[PDB]
């Protein structure tokens, strides 16, 4: 992990450990392109941070 | 290249060059084979400082044919894998009471390489003769020594006295004048007996070749670099006692290191090409 | 950390390929925007008389794009997270730099590992928790407390801060060449200068180079100099000494791997790999390490064969031109090698905050313009001093202007002050070159791109410089050759085409990492340093502190660092 | 005889002032030979100029 | 000045390329812009100088 | 190092630095109350003594140390000025402010 | 040719014995110039030995620039250089005068006072030195 | 031995260190993990083993 | 190398490579000079040291 | 207070500026009083000579001087501080015993 990372937002409350939460539950169902882009894309900020 | 020097008259010159032209086909070569050649010099004949520079040529021109003749390991070793070979093939055909006294020694006998450095060759053939002569008492159940910390003898066997008088004399002129070894007279085989040893005693021939040949070779290197710092040493504290340019650009000259004899190589072409211009720095008679 | 050592030292963590293979499977970025950041022309170029050739790169009105890693560089910690960040995927491995470099009609990228910590960016490792780490690596020291070594330090702030540099100190640190024999001569008359300055400019000489005060520390250490003059030389070794002290010691442990020992693979500062920017002697040992000088290397030692203090023709018609390249000998102890690296690379760029940059002199014009006058051509010494106005027509106008106030004492006579600098005439060093050099990783490292060797540019009979002369200004030869010194200021003053590029692009006149490198010098992505050093540099103070954490960046990643750093619950 | 090619030495390639002579300080004397024997680079002023400057440096020294 | 701004602010309606052509079967309007994430609900602020 | 932002600052907006778009003491349009020479940069300047503005190479001409009687029989004239080397860069120009 | 042909493989297997002991970064790229290297002899035609002396010197001198690592002739099509390796330039030059020299009277040779041995040299340099010198002698002769 | 010692320097041989100064490596804390080799060298205090 | 039977041993060379040079370091090695003997033990312990 | 005088303890035997001289010297004199009472106009006028200049003291090396510098060289020529300094090095190790 990077030092400088926040600990009072994405340690506090529950979060993807990945670093980058993210749900199918939140994607749209039956997709693809953009359910990737929800993912690992990055300029497309996700949800919660 | 001319050699050049102070006090010397023509006739002990040109019996410097001379001794060059002809030292290693000289008989004995070494220095002090030869004690009245250093006397030929002019110590205490001479100048001091001319006396020390001049034997400093005498130690740099005894080192001019060391790097020129070289050791010449390489027609020698050539037959001595194939002695080696020799040894091994015959040495599995005869058996012996069990393996475990032979088979680490004949693992060691046929994983025998040659590094590519030459220092390395201690290592080398040294190692054949803690095998292969071994296994030449093994042929005659002779009691190898048992005490451990006691090094393993290293000798040649069932030689009849008088042929190991000739061989040694061989190997005695080898520890002399090494480049000219000349092959040996009377053969090492005898029908009487067995060949598994007597294969095994020209590879220790061989060994003893290389050994007396690189060992004398080095501790005539190594004493030429020891010599070669006495002569610099003592060069340089006597020329500081009188400052003079003359003498100055001597020791300019002498700064560099006596270490390797490379630069040394290139010392003596910076020397002697300057030869002329730091005349005047000795006095004479 | 230590019972994590069984995870973070596993292999599979510090080989590219499963990184950097899906890093080409995803190509260039699409998007527009990220386009701009593309363009990076990584060319490498020859290192024959380059040394001479750089100011026609700097005719070229073209501007040079700038680095992804000076790009990144720029942000906030916190906004290094922010999606308005288009570096993010720079960096995958944090022991790795990953990038896309743009070579002629193709867009391959070119990942190059990170060697020390420091190399990381601010968004990793920020400044101010970088220096509260070095007050732990000084804590475990057991030296929380500094020693009042700041008091010669506070001179610094003005002794190589200073416009009014005298010029002397460039004239005499080129002759000695850092030769001992320089100073058995000179030692006589060197100690005159500073006294003498220190009575006018109250600041002490030849702050500038480390291969005059180690031995002025030593060699002059007897008389010549009062002993607070001395005391502060002294303590600047002492300082140096301070340097390698926090550096690593194995006083955790020692040992060694393959050959290198174990207090090497921890710093970069120790192990022989690394070299100063500045070199005045080659190191002891040079394993592992090609000196490429022309398309074909130098690195046979065949080249070399210097014969120092004799008088040589053909030597002498060889400067200017390059091969062959010859050194007196391997003088520098890993010891001395160590403190030399703590000098020009560390030190120095700390206290003058990445300003002052080094130039180098062409020696024949210059001595031949200014030497080979009549009372230096005819100078008997068995065992017109007269009018002091004759005197002076006797030294010429550039003696006048480089000795009197400068140098001698009114009991000295202005001719037995310039015989004094006569007498270094016959130490001849060859001209200004840059050395490229080529450092293959160490086994400990070399796993990650076993096919990666470290490139680097030495700059070879060059000399510290802050201020160049005014007086000599017709001889200088900048060469902003490295992060670490590179003046737009003073080099705008020297040759005209580096003016031409800061009036036509003044934002390039900051002294950090933002000036462009030459082409034939632009490597700095394999270089051992990256972008937040000198950068840094351009902000640090110097307390002295500044000099410890540069060193705390030095401190290499390779997995076996990773484990002795781990040891000390570092 | 050689006086015409020292006499080259002294004057187009050394540039000695004529108060300058061989005769005068013997260090140039005693360099006749080796400035006579070589021929490469009479192209080049600055480097025999230097060489007889510093060979002048060692000329006197108290170290 | 106005190109260099679309860098520094991260805006640009043509950065979406409007999902032109290659979309798989989702709306080709998008709905607008439309973020591909949304563990929570609509966003809405707005700032008084 | 205070009235600009070095760490941040990087590039440049059109020909003009991009430090000289952040700060007035940077910027070649705005002049300290005294001023010895000229800003190297004319480019968005317009300087005027009287009417119309000294733009034409007429309105500019020095010359020191040789003496000029017709500059000094119009020492009085407000017109031509007389200006010498625009020596003073951007650098030394925002010292000039300071 | 006798006394100049017994010796030329003597120094060619000596090059080999010399190198099998040291590991490079892929035998393939040492492996066919090895085999090159031990399996030629000498045709009794004279005219022959030129053909049997410059296939070594495609392959040792590509061996001396693998004992220091270094770029060789990378491009396709492109014949091969051939010169002594890594030695000082006056050795150069005066070998080359040798060789000339050579070439004015090859019944009296006469060998030149210089030694390509160099102790700071690889020694596996030096015996590629000599294995060369003996190919620029014999190719003077024919 | 007041004069031979420089001949014992003349072997390149490494000597290899006691296991008194190996076991004084570890931080206090570290001293007493698995990781430790020493463990049994120290059953008692003022006898070394 | 028969320091393992010296009466000084591995522990305090280290400790005076990095030892305060305030003064404390000359006490503090008689500190770690006391012997284990029972005897000592004895005349320490009525002291409460 | 004693760390005054380990100051320029610090500052004496740690330089690589301290001279040679003293090790010949120590290797003469072997602690004899006798020798100390002969050559001590000689001692004195060293410490005397070289305190000025190298500003660091001399003769710091070794117990078997320093022990009798205190008893000889004190009755005169030279400086107070000194003598406190020789004497806070005998109060130190007092301190320790």
């Amino acid at each position: 992990l990077t030092p400088v990372t926040m600990d009072v937002n994405y340690f506090k409350i529950p979060n993807n450990p990945r670093g980058r939460a993210s749900c199918m539950l939140a994607v749209d169902p039956y997709d693809t392109e953009a359910a990737t882009k929800a993912i690992y894309d990055h300029r497309e900020a996700d949800a919660q941070t | 290249m001319s050699l050049q020097f102070i006090g010397l008259q023509r006739r002990d010159v040109v019996a410097l060059v001379n001794f060059l032209r002809h030292l290693t086909q000289k008989p004995d070569v070494d220095l002090e084979a030869h004690p009245k050649i250093l006397k030929k010099c002019g110590e205490k004949r001479l100048h001091r400082r001319t006396v020390l520079f001049n034997e400093l040529m005498l130690w740099l021109g005894y080192y001019r044919e060391l790097r020129f003749h070289n050791p010449d390991l390489s027609s020698v070793l050539e037959e001595f894998e194939v002695r080696c070979v020799a040894v091994a093939r015959r040495g599995y055909t005869y058996p012996f009471g069990d393996r475990g006294k032979a088979r680490d020694h004949l693992a060691v006998l046929d994983r025998t390489e040659f590094d590519t450095d030459v220092r390395h060759d201690a290592e080398i053939v040294e190692r054949a003769l803690v095998s292969a002569v071994i296994l030449a008492k093994m042929s005659v159940r002779e009691t190898l020594v048992t005490a451990i910390g006691q090094t393993e003898p290293i000798a040649f066997v069932h030689l009849k006295d008088t042929e190991v008088q000739r061989i040694e004399e061989n190997l005695e002129g080898v520890r002399r004048n090494m480049f000219c070894v000349k092959p040996l007279d009377l053969n090492l085989d005898r029908h009487a007996n067995t060949a598994l040893v007597n294969a095994v005693n020209k590879l220790v021939y061989t060994g003893r070749l290389i050994m007396n040949v690189r060992r004398s070779w080095e501790e005539l290197e190594r004493k030429c670099l020891a010599r070669i710092q006495e002569r610099c040493k003592l060069l340089v504290k006597e020329l500081r006692m009188c400052l003079s340019f003359d003498s100055n650009y001597c020791r300019n000259i002498l700064k560099h290191a006596v270490e390797n004899g490379d630069s040394a190589d290139t010392l003596l072409e910076l020397l002697i090409e300057d030869f002329d211009i730091y005349v005047d720095s000795f006095p004479q008679s | 950390f230590v019972d994590a050592l069984k995870t973070l030292c596993h292999p599979v963590l510090h080989e590219p390929a499963p990184c950097l293979q899906t890093f080409t499977e995803r190509g260039p970025p699409s998007e527009p925007a990220m386009q701009r950041l593309l363009e990076c022309r990584f060319q490498q170029e020859p290192m024959g008389g380059a040394a001479r050739r750089i100011p026609h790169f700097y005719r070229v009105r073209r501007e040079v794009p700038r680095t992804v890693n000076e790009m990144k560089q720029d942000f906030v910690v916190t906004d290094f997270y922010k999606v308005g960040n288009i570096t993010l995927y720079t960096e995958l491995h944090p022991f790795f730099d990953f990038t896309h470099c743009q070579e002629n009609s193709e867009t391959v990228a070119l990942c190059t590992p990170r060697i020390v910590i420091g190399n990381l960016p601010d968004g990793l490792a920020p400044g101010p928790f970088h220096e509260l780490r070095t007050w732990e690596i000084m804590e475990h020291m057991r030296l929380r407390p500094p020693p009042d070594y700041e008091e010669t330090l506070r001179l610094f702030k003005t002794t190589v801060t200073s416009p009014n540099y005298p010029e002397l100190c460039y004239l005499v640190d080129v002759l000695v060449h850092g030769n001992v024999d320089a100073f058995l001569l000179i030692r006589t008359f060197v100690a005159r200068c500073i006294v003498n300055m220190f009575h006018t400019r109250q600041l002490l000489v030849f702050a500038h180079s480390y291969a005059l005060v180690t031995l002025i520390a030593e060699h002059l250490a007897d008389g010549a100099l009062p002993p607070q003059l001395l005391f502060h030389y002294r303590n600047l070794v002492a300082v140096l000494r301070l340097v390698t002290r926090i550096s690593a010691l194995p006083g955790l442990n020692n040992g060694q791997l393959a050959e290198e020992p174990l207090s090497a693979y921890v710093n970069a500062l120790h192990d022989h790999r690394l070299w100063p920017p500045f070199v005045t002697h080659l190191p002891r040992n040079m394993e592992g390490v090609q000196v490429v000088a022309d398309r074909q290397p130098l690195n046979p030692a065949n080249i070399e064969a210097r014969h120092h203090g004799v008088s040589d023709v053909p030597r002498l018609g060889a400067m200017d031109a390059d091969e062959p390249l010859f050194v007196d000998d391997y003088r520098a102890t890993d010891d001395e090698w160590t403190l030399q690296k703590v000098f020009y690379l560390c030190l120095m760029p700390a206290m003058t905050n990445n300003r002052a940059c080094g130039l180098g002199l062409n020696l024949k014009t210059l001595l031949v313009d200014l030497f080979y006058r009549p009372a230096f051509l005819l100078m008997p010494a068995a065992t017109p001093e007269d009018s002091i106005a004759a005197q002076r027509q006797a030294v010429g106008e550039m003696l006048t202007e480089l000795v009197e106030d400068v140098a001698t004492d009114a009991h000295t006579p202005l001719l037995q002050a310039c015989r004094e600098l006569f007498l270094a005439v016959q130490f001849v060093g060859e001209h200004v070159k840059v050395l490229e050099v080529r450092a293959p990783l160490d086994h400990a490292q070399r796993q990650g791109l076993p096919d990666f060797i470290s490139r680097q540019h030495v700059l070879y009979n060059g000399c510290c410089v802050v201020t160049a002369p005014k007086t000599l200004i017709e001889y200088s030869l900048p060469v902003p050759f490295h992060r670490f010194y590179s003046n737009p200021t003073i080099c705008a003053a020297l040759s005209d085409d580096i003016k031409r590029y800061v009036t036509e692009f003044p934002h390039y006149h900051r002294h950090d990492g933002g000036f462009p490198l030459p082409t034939a010098f632009a490597h700095e992505y394999h270089n051992w340093l990256r972008s937040p050093f000198s950068r840094y540099s351009a902000t640090c103070p110097n307390v002295l502190h500044s000099v410890m954490t540069l060193a705390a960046m030095l401190y290499k990643i390779s997995p076996v660092s990773l484990v002795l750093q781990t040891k000390a619950h570092i | 005889k050689r006086d015409e090619k020292h006499r080259h030495v002294v004057n187009v390639v050394l540039e000695l002032p004529t108060e300058i002579s061989e005769a005068t300080h013997p260090v140039l004397a005693t360099m006749l030979s080796k400035y006579t024997r070589m021929s490469s680079l009479f192209n080049d002023k600055c480097a025999f100029k230097l060489d007889l400057l510093r060979m002048v440096a060692v000329s006197r020294t108290r170290r | 000045v106005d190109r260099w701004i679309r860098h520094a602010a991260g805006v640009e309606r043509p950065q979406l390329l409007d999902t032109e052509t290659i979309s798989m079967l989702t709306f080709g309007s998008m709905s607008e812009r439309n973020a591909a994430a949304t563990v929570h609900g609509q966003k809405a602020a707005c700032e008084l100088i």
